[PDB]
C-alpha cells in the first residue's frame, strides 16, 4: 500500500559512497521550494537561496514561504520525500547543536554553518531545529548585535558584541556568527534594523496628540494614565497628508518586521533515545 | 494502471490481516502469542509516556488530570512534570479552603522543591511552564509511569470508557451566559503588578469563541483591574521591565451539553472540582496580549 | 516578626511556612458630624490596607 | 577560620550554581569524582561517632 | 448526547426557477459561512445577508464575520445543498469568489465583500428579498493594506475637522493591489473602530516608551554618513532636527527590545486577519486553487 510521496532524482551521477554517505539521513528534514511531484536535486536544501549580499532574516523569510518535507529511503537512482500533514507523528534527525527533552516545541531556522556532500557547483545544506526560547533568543541576540554595527569602533562596542555572541542552554555552548562583514551591514539585516528603529521612532511623536484626544472618553481610565506616561517621557528628554502619509509609513515598517515577531510551532517532541541525533516528535502548521 | 483498479473500493484494515498474521500465514507456524489482533491498532490519539517522582502522583491516582512541564536550570533533571492542581498551591485565584487542602495533600518531600523553582528565579510563570495535554493511567512506586495524550479524544484501552478531565473549582471561569453546542476551553494566566511580588493568577477559561481577537478584547474587558495594575507597574517604578498582563493558550474542545460538576476524593480528602467527559485535547503555543 | 528569612532545608521538610498575621484588624473609633452638632464615641470598625 | 580549617582538613570549598542548586542537591546529586585506581573494591565508608 | 456535525445539508424553501438551480451549479466548490451547525439547516440562516443593517458599518460587518465558521460547498443538486467542514491542515480544492487575482505559495484571508467597478455581480440567487451574498477572499496584503487604511482612517477622524476628514477618507477608501483596483463600501467610524483606536493608540504608546537610546538614536546616526533611496525616503517622513554610546548593557537592553518585541506583536496583531488558508499551484485561468484549511 503506497502512500502520497514526491520523487527526486539526482541530476549528477552519484557514486556508491555518496550514496552511503546519504543514507546517514534516514529521516532528516529538507525543505523544497514548490510541491511538485518530480523535483529535480538543484532545488533540495537551501544552498540556491543562499547569496554573498543578501543576509540571514531573506533566509528565514524564504524559509516561512518553504514547504517542509521528511526524508524516506534512498535507493536505487532515485530517492524519495514524504511531505507531512498535520497532526500525524513523525521521526526527525537532530541536526541542530541543542540537544532536546520530553515536551520542548521546536520550531526551524536557516543554519548558521562533519559536512555534507557537494558536487562540481552543488552542496547540500539543511535548516536548524531549534527549541523555541534558544530561538527567540538568538534572534533577539542577533538582532540586537545587528544595532551595534554602527558603533562598532569603540572598545566598549566590541566587548558587549562578544558577551551577546556566545550564547548558553543546556549542555550547549555554541557561539553564533557576528552580523557584520568588513565592518559593514549585509542590506536585509539593514533595512530590518532600520525598520524596527522607524517604528520605534515614529511612535515617540505621533502618539501624543491622539492619546490626549481619546483621554477625555475612557471609561478603563488606563489610557489616562498612558498619557501621563508619555508626559513623563517628554519630561526625560502640519498639513493633514504629510500626517496620513506618515501613519502609512508606520504601519507598513511594522508590517515590514512582522517576517521576524511571530514563530512558527512546527514540532513538538514524544521521547527521545540515547541516540539523541534522532527523535519522534508531531507536525503542528 | 487499469479502469478497475482505479474504480476499486479503498483498501479496508477493517477486515484484512494484519502483518504478523500474514507471515505467520506465509510460513504456516504458530506461536503461544495471541498474534490475531493487535490492541490500540485503531487508536488515533497520539501518546507520550513520562516518569515522575512519587510524591506529585497524588490526585493522579484519579485519571484525568492536566500535566504541565516546568523548568528548572539545575544540572540535574531539568524538567519536572507538575500536576494543574499543585500549581493552584502558588496561585492568588484559590480561596483559602481550597489552597490549604492542597497545601496540606502535597505535602511530600518532592513537590516543595517544585514550589521553590518555580518563584526562586526572577522570570514570571510564562516563561517557565508547558503544557503536555490529558494524562491517564498510573503504576505506583518510589518513581511512577504516566501515560498522556496530546491530540486526542481521551479513552481507555478497549474504549470501554470515555475518560473526563477535571478542573479545579476554583480556576474555572465563564464568559457568557448561554452556550453554544460547541466552545474551547483556555488556559489563562493574569499577573498582578500592584504587589510586591509579581503575583500570578490561574485560569481555565471555557467559551464558544474561537478567533483570537474578540477573545483577547473579552479578556482585555474582564481583565481591567490587572491592565490597569500593569501600566501602574510601568510608570510608577523606572529600569524595571514588566510585560504581557496576560497570556493565552489553546487546549481543548468540547460539546458544551457534556459540562458536569462533581467532587473528587483522595486521602479521603474531598476536593471540588468541574468536570468534562467527551473532551478532546488540540494543543497550541503560549501567546501574550496586553 | 522579628524572624530571618527560613533557609531551603526548613522550607522543603518538615512544617509548612508558619502562619503570619491577617491583614483584617479590628479598630476602635469615634466619629463627629459638625452639620449638627453631635458626636458618636462607641464604635467598633473593620480594617484593612 | 573556615579557609584554614579547609585548607589543612584536604576538603575544597564546595561552590555550587546560584541558589537553586542547593534545592537540587537536598532533592539528591552525586557529588564527588571517582578514585583515580581502585585495587581494592568501594570504599567503605566509616562513620564516626 | 450531542453530536458535532461535520456534513451539512442546507434545503430552500422558495419554489426555485430552473435559473437559480443553474447558477447554484456555478457556485460549486465555493466558500460559505454559517452561524450554527446542524445536520440541515434553512437557507434563511446560510450567507451573510443575514447580517446586514442599515448602518452598514464595514467593521461590524467584519467584526461579526471573523466569529463565523467556515465550510465548502460540494455535490450540488436540486434545492438540497451538501455543506463539508474543512478539518484542519488537510488538502481541499477551493473556487474563488471575487475578482481578486490569485498567486501561488501565499496565504489568504476572509473579509466581507467590497465595491468593485460597476457592481455588476449580484446575481448569486436574488430571491424572496433574500439573497446569497458570499465573502471574499483575497491574498495576504490587500487584507493587511484593507485593515491598515481603515485603522489609520479611524485615528485620522480624530484631532480634524469635518472636510479634512472627508478629504482623508474619499482618498483611504481606495486600495489597488496587482494590477486591480477596489473600493471599500461604508467605511464609517464606529464604536467598534473606537475599541481598535484605543488598544492600538495604548500598544503604540507603549512602544515608544519601551524603545532604548540606541534604537531610537539608530536611524539618526545612520543618515550621517550612508545614502539611498530607502534611506532618503525614511529620513524625508521623519522630522529634522561622532559620540560614545551613553550607555551599553546588553542585559538590561536584551530584556528592553524582549519587551518591545512582544509590544509590537500586539500592535501586529491588530491588522493581522486569521490565516485561513496556504495555496498551492492554481489554475491558469484564476477560477480555481487548491490550499490546505488552517486556523
Amino acid at each position: 500500500a503506497m502512500e502520497a510521496n514526491i520523487f527526486c532524482t539526482f541530476d549528477h551521477k552519484l557514486s556508491i559512497a555518496d550514496v552511503g554517505k546519504l543514507t546517514k539521513l534516514v529521516a532528516a528534514v529538507v525543505p523544497i521550494p514548490q510541491r511538485l511531484h518530480l523535483i529535480k536535486h538543484y532545488q533540495l536544501g537551501l544552498h540556491q537561496f543562499v547569496d554573498h549580499t543578501r543576509g540571514y532574516v531573506r533566509l528565514r523569510g524564504l524559509l516561512r514561504n518553504m514547504t517542509l518535507t521528511l526524508m524516506r529511503r534512498v535507493e536505487g537512482n532515485q530517492i524519495l520525500l514524504h511531505v507531512p500533514t498535520h497532526g500525524l507523528l513523525y521521526t526527525v534527525l537532530n541536526t541542530g547543536p541543542v540537544t532536546w527533552e520530553k515536551g520542548d516545541a521546536l520550531c526551524v531556522l536557516p543554519p548558521l554553518f562533519e559536512n555534507l556532500l557537494t558536487l562540481g557547483q552543488w552542496e547540500l545544506v539543511l535548516p536548524w531545529i531549534v527549541p523555541m526560547p534558544l530561538a527567540l533568543e538568538i534572534n533577539q541576540r542577533l538582532l540586537i548585535m545587528g544595532l551595534f554595527s554602527l558603533d562598532r569602533s569603540y572598545e566598549e562596542v566590541k566587548a558587549a558584541v562578544q558577551q551577546l555572541q556566545t550564547i548558553t542552554f543546556r549542555d550547549a555552548t555554541f557561539t553564533i556568527p557576528d552580523p557584520v562583514i568588513d565592518q559593514h551591514l549585509l542590506i536585509d539585516m539593514k533595512t530590518a534594523c532600520l525598520s524596527m528603529s522607524m517604528v520605534a521612532n515614529l511612535a515617540s511623536e505621533l502618539t501624543m496628540t491622539y492619546v490626549r484626544k481619546l483621554a477625555l472618553e475612557d471609561s478603563s481610565m488606563l489610557l489616562v494614565k498612558c498619557q501621563e506616561l508619555l508626559m513623563r517621557l517628554d519630561r526625560e528628554r502640519v498639513s493633514p497628508d504629510d500626517e496620513i502619509a506618515r501613519l502609512s509609513a508606520l504601519f507598513v515598517m511594522l508590517r515590514q518586521l512582522d517576517d521576524l515577531i511571530r514563530e512558527q510551532v512546527v514540532f513538538t517532541v514524544c521521547d527521545v533515545s540515547p541516540d539523541n541525533k534522532s527523535a519522534t516528535c508531531i507536525f503542528k502548521g | 494502471m487499469d479502469a478497475r483498479a482505479v474504480a476499486k473500493r479503498p483498501r479496508d484494515p477493517a477486515d484484512e490481516d494484519n502483518e504478523l498474521v500474514t507471515a505467520l500465514k506465509a510460513k504456516r507456524e504458530v506461536n503461544t502469542i495471541s498474534v490475531r489482533y493487535l490492541y490500540h491498532a485503531d487508536h488515533q490519539a497520539l501518546t507520550a509516556r513520562f516518569f515522575v517522582p512519587e510524591g506529585l502522583v497524588e490526585f493522579e491516582a484519579q485519571p484525568g488530570a492536566l500535566l504541565i512541564r516546568m523548568e528548572t536550570g539545575c544540572d540535574s533533571p531539568r524538567h519536572l512534570y507538575i500536576s494543574l492542581y499543585l500549581l493552584g498551591i502558588r496561585a492568588s485565584n484559590v480561596s483559602a479552603s481550597t489552597r490549604c487542602l492542597l497545601e496540606s495533600v502535597y505535602t511530600a518531600s518532592a513537590a516543595r522543591a517544585a514550589l521553590q523553582w518555580l518563584d526562586l528565579g526572577p522570570h514570571l510563570l510564562h516563561r517557565r511552564l508547558e503544557t503536555l495535554g490529558c494524562v491517564k493511567t498510573v503504576s505506583l512506586g518510589i518513581t511512577s509511569l504516566l501515560t498522556c495524550v496530546m491530540r486526542g479524544y481521551l479513552y481507555n484501552t478497549l474504549k470501554t470508557e470515555v475518560f473526563a478531565l477535571m478542573i479545579p473549582k476554583d480556576m474555572y471561569l465563564t464568559w457568557e451566559e448561554t452556550r453554544g453546542r460547541l466552545q474551547y476551553v483556555y488556559l489563562i494566566i493574569v499577573y498582578d503588578y500592584d504587589g510586591p511580588e509579581t503575583r500570578p493568577g490561574i485560569y481555565v477559561l471555557t467559551s464558544s469563541i474561537a478567533h483570537w481577537q474578540t477573545l483577547v478584547d473579552v479578556a482585555r474587558g474582564k481583565f481591567a483591574r490587572e491592565r490597569c495594575s500593569f501600566v501602574n507597574r510601568r510608570i510608577t517604578r523606572p529600569r524595571q521591565i514588566p510585560l504581557c498582563t496576560g497570556v493565552i493558550q489553546k487546549l481543548g474542545w468540547c460539546l458544551a451539553d457534556d459540562i458536569h460538576t462533581s467532587f473528587l476524593v483522595h486521602k479521603e480528602l474531598k476536593l471540588s472540582v468541574v468536570r468534562l467527559d467527551n473532551f478532546s485535547v488540540e494543543l497550541g503555543d503560549f501567546r501574550e496580549f496586553v | 516578626r522579628e524572624r530571618s528569612a527560613p533557609k531551603p532545608q526548613e522550607l522543603l521538610f518538615g512544617p509548612r511556612n508558619e502562619s503570619g498575621p491577617p491583614a483584617e484588624q479590628t479598630w476602635y473609633a469615634d466619629v463627629v458630624r459638625c452639620v449638627r452638632a453631635q458626636v458618636d464615641l462607641g464604635v467598633e470598625v473593620r480594617a484593612a490596607r | 577560620v573556615d579557609r584554614w580549617i579547609r585548607h589543612a582538613a584536604g576538603v575544597e570549598r564546595p561552590q555550587l550554581l546560584d541558589t537553586e542548586t542547593i534545592s537540587m542537591l537536598t532533592f539528591g546529586s552525586m557529588s564527588e569524582r571517582n578514585a583515580a585506581a581502585t585495587v581494592h573494591g568501594q570504599k567503605a565508608a566509616c562513620e564516626l561517632i
